[PDB]
RNA sequence: AAUCUUACCAACGUUUCAGGCUUUAUCAGUAGUAUGAUUAAUAUCAAAAUUAUAUGAUUUAGUACGGAAUUGCAUGGCUGUCGUCAGUUCGUGCUGUGAAGUUUAGGAUUAAGUUCUUUUUAACGAAUGCAACCCUAUAAGUAAGUUUUUAUUUUAAAAUAACU
RNA sequence: UGAAGUCAAGUCCCUAUGGUCUUUAUACGUUGGGCUACACACGUGUUACAAGGGUAAAUACAAAAAGACGCAAAAAAGUAAUUUUGAGCAAACCUUUAAAAAUUACCUUAGUUCAGAUUGUUUUAUGAAAUUCUAAAACAUGAAGAUGAAAUCGUUAGUAAUUG
């Protein structure tokens, strides 16, 4: 009766994330930079709710990543006609995030119909959205769920 | 009449419209006729009315909704050449920055 | 879209004295010359002074663009040149002194075409210029207007810049 | 060279409606020996026919025989007036 | 100072006219101008959540107000998360604690209910094999609908055909 | 060649694209499209504003539409009703005709309100009685059926008075040219046990032959309606002919003898089915070209084929 | 010209399709055909069937989807726009031509 | 993978091994080194430094041998760009003057 | 990254036709009726019950044309509590095919429906259909 | 003429906030354009009184110069139009 | 540039708004389509089957007709090149009758109107550009680590191999 | 990343716009054709004239980028192009990607096991459609070319060149 959940977030945000060390320091030639600060809600979720989490439901092991890619969008030319080499570039970065917390349990949970299926993810996930800033928004989302089903 | 570009943003909307709805039946057609495993004769009579179908709106070709222009497109972003050198002046362009390697 | 909303129609929080005052009326004495062509427009001079404050802190080039439009429009086309040197003298004497306060830092505009003149005549490009308009500078920011605007002699195209810190 | 041979050839809407029209006994005249769609293959049962094909701004005229059997329509059509360098 | 605000979610239609009379004369877009203030549309909530954006903001640049909004929707998470988080305790707690009985199979849509219906010399064909299996299992894209149309056009092709054809 | 061409410019129709809703909110006093789910919990959200807020104000719309809607959704609101019927006062001899219509509709279908609620909205419904179209008034009397509150006789000396009129007048426009009109009025009728020969007369005319009877269902519940009424003998006009024609609609299109029977009277399983899956009944059915619109070129090709032996 | 030789391999070529024998089928050959049902698969030979443009992909509503923006053009998608000022400059450019159009045909 | 097996020819080899030489500890120690991204010639001579910074951990006093061997000095210098109107990182069309 | 695929070579082309090996087909037997199964769960009289992990997923992203990347529902099931004897074990691997087995779980997956409900009980309905089919053999 | 390159885009993505904020993947192209759709409905519903349009001819039936004109709003001066995303909202 | 594109040539055909709104008149067993016939093709005609889905389909008048037709020596807008050369220019003050110059002339330094200098009874300051801030590759230091990254180590089970 | 502005440089034929012209035609839709023609000649660029090469067989190491009107592993067939088949993934998780070189052996300076055009005929792929007017593979054809006059161009280190 420790059966294990698995939930895993992948984020967007397009600005530079900051270090929490850096901000009393920082080079006045950046400090005019934007930054997707306040990208650290998600840490904090597992200590102000630390007294609500119970014995019997509990989270444990939450840990973040970073990466980042580029897409490429094409040399576009950049006039009407006749000139091949006027060629501006375009590109787009991202930075993506991925949180990844265990929440252990007592229960395992019976199901019987299709209408539990939906009772118990589609609701849930689709009301997840919740977990969000303005800069930092979501792809993905994953739950895992150990069950039981009675067949034959 | 109308303008050039409001007609042909018609023109190559009705190409698809066509296609849309006479997908099944030419997905079904085709696939009659590259089965090798069957006769030559069932084969051909799905060939028979495979082109015995309105092949003008079939002719589709791509097309820029603002400049008309129609060679060179961005399918990224879905708009043209002429059009995404002035949107880059005024930054309209959300999340792009210019590639430095 | 699927989704929810909320719209937001809200104003500025800034506001104007009710009292009229020096330094109210050390901008009236200046923008005097100006009034015949205001007057054109049915433009009034109290809001024309706003405007341009609310300019110069909000730093929207929507607000400012219509100012212009409105009066270089309803103006005839001899008397465009004219304009734009009281328009000169009053951003680059009168305003260039409220910069430093607002962490304002610089104005730009550049016309292009036939500012004044008939049939076959050339072209002519006027400018005005005050403070800081730098582009390498990247973290240095901006903000950016292409426009417009229709006569009977042709077209003319008005660039805006701003910056800011 | 040409098309794999399980890739069948090609009769169009038009070459289909004309072998019913001779199937029926419909003799060809005026508009019904005119030919276009190039590429559509030159069908067997139409042998002994005269078609005028098109070309541009006039036509040409052709009677099939067995040899002819096989080919398409375009293959014995000139539509560019050849070029010679004057002197 | 902030200025005052107003809020309209759905409760709007309670307040609404009839469309065979309404103010001719004035007009919402001249209202929200002259009445002073800030007006604000949104299409609704819950008794524990708070207003999506902030009702106040501090300055008035874009750049300078919008960390202001980063904050807010922070600040916005968590009573709706003690309302999720809570739940997802409650629903899990019922299922454990509710009864096994058998799994209450239920109704799919699938094209072989059409397929058994029909006689030996369509259902033989390499053709409408193929076709079942195909826009069955590799097509969700279309309705229960669109796929039992699609089978009585490739029956067709199972039947012989004329002497004009061949 | 014109452009855009008529057969073109359906395409742009039949995916919907036309269209500009925002227009319907000035024509219709009610409007909600619900066409998401974001939309509908917008509509929980007023049923739960209503129970928490005892002191309340409206206007004659925002009552009756949403009555619209619950029954039509079909939600049970015992609570509801009594709330709204207060402020019923407010509203009298005022309220539009398609206001009228709504809560006159979801007061019978509710099986909630008042006798006093349906009383408000009968009065009104009469003062609109020609304005009011009839495809509306045939709705109501879907509803009547699935109403009980009333007793069934109320309901029928209202349904002469105000209903009648309405659709004799609006017959041949905006019925005559519809089956979907005819057909919800003829099974409305049925269920109601009222039978008027002003109605039948103008109604049967039509029915049986049209092509717009598509679905069985549709076909049967007519040919099960109109084989009892000669055994009843109640209408007075002969129908002879009528059923025949139904009759021959079952037993030649070959949907219906593989859904149904004449003699049993019954639709089939789907198991029985199955015990007919290969018996292959139909008499020359194959790819063909030109037979049923000039079955004579099909003569002069055997004629040609032959000669050439 | 159609250069033949002689090919001194012979038998069918083989496939999973043609080793299978209906009337003896193998305890590895019903097992397949037991999945074959439960996911849909198929047992097609080394030549050509159709099920791979049954299985394809075809969205062409997408580009639709662009199309049904009417981004590019407000009035065909939001007719309540009317353009005053831009109309105006279109009705007074015209009315002047025709002065000029009238007073060239005399002159 | 076996050493032999990996790195065919012996010039590959010789260079991972170079600051073997220099130690004298031949035999003395067992080596596994899990290496990925590259070419061969530039994937052998990371092997050198990172040995030599191996070693330096265990044997300080061969510090200033590998100073002099430059086998601790990485190699920042890295394959340039393709300009957009150059065929490649210096390489222009050919100049038309007529 | 990826290393290059290479085709080695395996097995030496010309070995006697009595040296090489074959194996007959060890599925070729008597298979089992259904009281024979049902015999096996006396312990639970009739009932069996199958320990599964359910993944799914939801994207901001699923919507106007795109909202068919909600239909995959993602599904593992635990064999202990099938006493799977040695040639239980073969036949099950070679239905799922060229599929993600261990002796601990295998994985199930649906994309068949735009719903996911609808693409979930079709999973049931393998795994019923698959533990029969598997437990038919001895 | 000397080429100024694009300035704002040198500068948006370290220095300034693009006119909006928002962020999508696999949908840039309807969000991208669909704003574009919204910021001059919304200029062109304000800037030009639409509701006295409405009334005359959307609604059936059973000043005009003082509206094309737009006198009524001879004082509106909008600054911007902006967008968000977030929380589903 | 296979068709479309593509503007060009030839020929058949169309004669004024796509959507929305207003309006005139007729039809409603009529209307529509993964239908059928017809033409080279758009077009045009129509009841064997099928669809019936609220408030129709068709038509008159009106709601900015249209134009890759011309003048880039009437213009915008976009762009090339002189040039990645290092210059361009303003306010006030000084000098000269004045044009104008100084500042932007000396010394050195710089890839650079680059920077430094106490060259001077006169220039001080300011903008733009070059530079630099930003990105890629590096060492050193800190912060985080994935069922996805890599390696060292370890627990438990199965197969294979070994045999404790 | 690139000032002021010059070359009345270029474009009204991407879109906008003043003047001018046309409006039953300088506008519009469709079908077919054409932009791919061929005396002489120029600019650009790929491949070769060989042995620091060609070929067969066995068989190593990459980055960057892209993916659902998609990528497509494993097994199998084919001589080969490629096909059957579609596990798995909307993703540092699954997938698409190396050659030159190095090793062993043959060819032994020959217009050649170099070169590889051009042409005939089947097969392979996409499409509604390949003749005018596509790309690739095999059997077979197997021309010129034997490092290029006067003249002239690029380069400054991870650069030239070579490899994919
Ligand atoms: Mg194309
Ligand atoms: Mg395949
Ligand atoms: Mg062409
Ligand atoms: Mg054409
Ligand atoms: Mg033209
Ligand atoms: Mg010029
Ligand atoms: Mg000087
Ligand atoms: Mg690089
Ligand atoms: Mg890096
Ligand atoms: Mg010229
Ligand atoms: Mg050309
Ligand atoms: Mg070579
Ligand atoms: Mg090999
Ligand atoms: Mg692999
Ligand atoms: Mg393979
Ligand atoms: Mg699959
Ligand atoms: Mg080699
Ligand atoms: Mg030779
Ligand atoms: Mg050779
Ligand atoms: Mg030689």
């Amino acid at each position: 009766m420790n059966n294990k959940i698995y939930i895993n977030i992948k984020y967007k945000m397009n600005f530079n994330p900051q270090v929490i060390n850096s901000r009393n320091i920082l080079s006045k030639n950046k400090s005019n930079r934007i930054y997707c600060k306040n990208f650290i809600f998600t840490i904090l979720f597992f200590d102000f709710f630390n007294s609500t989490f119970s014995k019997n439901f509990l989270p444990y092991k939450y840990n973040l990543h970073i990466t980042k890619k580029r897409k490429h969008v094409g040399s576009i030319l950049r006039a009407p006609y006749k000139n091949k080499i006027a060629q501006f570039s375009l590109g787009l970065y991202r930075y993506f995030l991925n949180l990844s917390f265990f929440i252990n349990s007592e229960f395992l949970p019976n199901i019987n119909n299709k209408f539990e299926f939906k009772l118990l993810f589609i609701k849930f996930l689709n009301s997840y959205n919740y977990f969000e800033s303005t800069l930092v928004t979501q792809v993905s989302r994953v739950i895992k769920i150990p069950t039981q089903i009675q067949i034959i | 009449m109308l303008f050039k570009r409001r007609k042909d943003i018609l023109k190559c909307k009705y190409k698809k419209i066509y296609i849309f709805k006479n997908k099944i039946k030419n997905i079904i057609l085709k696939s009659i006729f590259f089965n090798r495993n069957i006769k030559n004769i069932n084969r051909a009579y799905a060939y028979m009315i495979l082109n015995n179908s309105k092949i003008l709106y079939k002719k589709y070709h791509k097309i820029c909704k603002f400049s008309g222009y129609r060679k060179n497109v961005n399918k990224f972003t879905g708009i043209g050449r002429h059009e995404l050198n002035r949107k880059a002046t005024l930054g309209q362009l959300q999340n792009i920055s210019m590639n430095s390697w | 879209l699927n989704d929810k909303i909320s719209i937001n129609f809200d104003k500025y929080n800034l506001k104007f004295m009710r009292k009229k005052r020096l330094y109210v009326k050390v901008l009236r004495r200046k923008l005097r010359r100006m009034r015949k062509m205001l007057r054109w427009a049915k433009i009034s001079l109290r809001n024309f002074i706003r405007l341009t404050l609310i300019f110069l802190c909000t730093k929207d080039i929507d607000i400012f663009s219509k100012v212009l439009v409105k009066i270089m429009d309803s103006m005839h086309y001899k008397n465009h040149r004219r304009f734009l040197y009281y328009l000169k003298l009053f951003i680059s004497k009168s305003m260039h002194y409220y910069f430093n306060i607002l962490r304002f830092e610089g104005f730009f505009f550049y016309l292009s075409g036939k500012i004044s003149g008939g049939g076959n005549s050339k072209k002519k490009n006027y400018a005005v210029k005050c403070g800081k308009y730098s582009l390498t500078n990247k973290m240095l920011k901006l903000k950016y207007k292409k426009g417009l605007i229709h006569t009977k002699t042709g077209v003319l195209g008005y660039k805006l810049m701003i910056s800011y810190k | 060279m040409g098309k794999s041979h399980w890739r069948l050839k090609y009769i169009s809407k038009s070459i289909i409606s004309k072998i019913i029209k001779e199937s029926i006994g419909i003799k060809i005249k005026k508009k019904i020996s005119v030919i276009m769609n190039k590429s559509s293959t030159i069908p067997s049962s139409l042998t002994d026919n005269t078609f005028y094909i098109h070309k541009g701004y006039k036509f040409r005229e052709l009677k099939i025989k067995d040899y002819h059997v096989g080919f398409k329509f375009g293959e014995f059509i000139l539509t560019r007036k050849p070029n010679i360098f004057p002197k | 100072n902030p200025l005052p605000r107003l809020q309209v979610d759905n409760t709007s239609l309670w307040s609404l006219d009839q469309n065979s009379e309404l103010p001719e004369d004035t007009s919402p877009e001249e209202q929200i101008i002259n009445c002073e203030g800030n007006i604000t549309f949104h299409s609704g909530l819950q008794d524990y959540e708070i207003p999506a954006f902030p009702e106040t903001l501090s300055s008035y640049i874009t750049h300078y107000q919008i960390p202001s909004i980063e904050k807010w929707s922070i600040f916005r998470q968590f009573p709706n998360m003690y309302h999720w988080w809570q739940k997802f305790y409650e629903t899990n707690k019922k299922l454990s604690e509710q009864p096994l009985v058998r799994y209450q199979y239920s109704g799919l849509p699938s094209v072989y209910t059409y397929f058994y219906t029909m006689p030996e010399f369509a259902r033989n064909n390499i053709v409408v094999q193929n076709v079942a299996r195909c826009f069955e299992f590799n097509r969700p894209e279309l309705n229960h609908q669109q796929k039992i149309m699609a089978l009585n056009y490739a029956a067709k092709f199972s039947l012989p055909l004329d002497d004009l054809i061949v | 060649a014109t452009f855009p061409s008529k057969e073109q410019m359906r395409f742009q129709k039949n995916m919907g694209y036309n269209g500009f809703q925002p227009n319907i909110a000035f024509k219709d006093d009610l409007y909600f499209p619900l066409d998401n789910p974001v939309q509908r919990q917008g509509l929980e959200d007023l049923i739960n504003h209503i129970k928490v807020n005892p002191n309340l104000a409206i206007e004659g719309r925002g009552l009756c539409t949403i009555l619209y809607i619950i029954a039509r959704e079909g939600k049970d609101e015992p609570f509801i009703f009594k709330e709204l019927e207060r402020h019923l006062y407010k509203f009298k001899e005022n309220l539009s005709p398609r206001l009228s219509f709504g809560g006159l509709y979801a007061s019978y279908k509710s099986n909630l309100a008042s006798p006093y609620q349906v009383s408000f909205f009968e009065d009104e419904f009469t003062r609109n009685s020609q304005q009011i179209n009839a495809y509306e008034a045939i709705e109501i009397l879907q509803t009547m059926f699935e109403n009980t509150t009333k007793v069934n006789e109320h309901k029928i000396q209202y349904f002469h008075q105000s209903v009648k009129p309405i659709i004799v007048s609006n017959f041949s426009k905006q019925v005559r040219p519809y089956t979907g009109n005819l057909l919800k009025l003829f099974i409305g009728l049925r269920n109601m046990n009222i039978y008027d020969e002003e109605l039948h007369e103008l109604i049967l005319k039509y029915l049986p032959y049209r092509r717009g009877l598509n679905n069985v269902k549709d076909i049967a519940e007519v040919y099960e309606t109109l084989c009892d009424y000669k055994e009843k003998g109640i209408l007075k006009q002969n129908i002879d002919a009528h059923i025949e024609a139904l009759e021959k609609k079952l037993t030649t299109k070959d949907d219906c003898r593989w859904r149904y029977n004449l003699k049993e009277k019954r639709f089939y399983t789907y198991d029985e089915l199955i015990a007919n899956r290969d018996n292959y009944t139909i008499k020359d059915q194959l790819n063909h070209k030109y037979r049923f619109s000039n079955p004579e070129l099909i003569e002069k090709f055997n004629l040609v084929q032959s000669d050439k032996d | 010209p159609y250069i033949k030789l002689p090919n001194f391999k012979m038998g069918i070529n083989p496939s999973l399709r043609s080793k299978l024998n209906p009337l003896a089928l193998t305890g590895t050959q019903k097992i397949m055909l037991a999945s074959s049902r439960i996911f849909g698969t198929n047992i097609s030979g080394n030549l050509r069937s159709g099920n791979s443009e049954l299985q394809k992909k075809f969205s062409p509503e997408k580009e639709l989807a662009e199309f049904n923006t009417y981004a590019h053009d407000l009035s065909s998608g939001f007719p309540w726009v009317q353009y005053y000022e831009q109309k105006e400059r279109h009705k007074m450019m015209i009315e002047l031509r025709k002065m000029r159009i009238l007073m060239r045909g005399i002159k | 993978e076996i050493f032999y097996r990996y790195f065919t020819h012996s010039y590959n080899r010789n260079i991972a091994l170079k600051p073997m030489l220099l130690s004298t500890q031949y035999c003395e120690y067992d080596l596994h080194f899990y290496v990925r991204g590259g070419g061969v010639m530039g994937q052998s001579h990371a092997c050198q430094i990172a040995l030599a910074r191996g070693l330096t951990q265990i044997h300080p006093n061969l510090r200033p041998i590998f100073m002099k061997f430059d086998l601790l000095r990485t190699d920042y210098r890295q394959k340039e760009r393709k300009k957009t109107g150059r065929y490649k990182a210096r390489k222009a069309h050919t100049y038309v003057r007529r | 990254s990826r290393q290059a695929t290479v085709k080695h070579l395996t097995k030496y082309e010309a070995i006697p036709h009595y040296m090489k090996q074959t194996l007959r087909d060890p599925h070729e037997y008597k298979l089992r009726s259904m009281q024979q199964i049902k015999d096996d769960l006396k312990d639970t009289d009739g009932k069996f019950v199958a320990r599964i992990d359910i993944f799914y997923k939801d994207y901001n992203d699923a919507k106007f044309h795109e909202s068919a990347m909600n239909k995959k529902v993602k599904m593992n099931v635990h064999l202990k509590n099938w006493k799977l004897t040695h040639s239980q074990k073969d036949r099950l691997s070679l239905l799922l095919g060229n599929r993600f087995m261990c002796n601990d779980y295998f994985t199930l997956i649906c994309d068949q429906y735009t719903e996911p409900e609808l693409n979930f009980e079709k999973l049931v309905q393998q795994v019923q259909e698959l533990y029969l089919e598997c437990k038919r053999a001895p | 003429m000397g080429l100024k390159s694009l300035p704002m885009l040198n500068k948006s993505g370290i220095s300034m906030y693009w006119h909006n904020i928002w962020d999508s993947i696999k949908l840039y192209k309807k969000y991208s354009l669909s704003f574009l759709f919204l910021n001059e409905v919304i200029n062109h519903f304000l800037n030009e009184n639409l509701y006295y349009y409405c009334i005359m001819k959307i609604r059936p039936t059973d000043n005009i110069n003082k509206i094309k004109k737009s006198w009524n709003m001879r004082h509106f001066y909008l600054g911007k139009i902006l967008f968000l995303k977030y929380q589903g909202w």
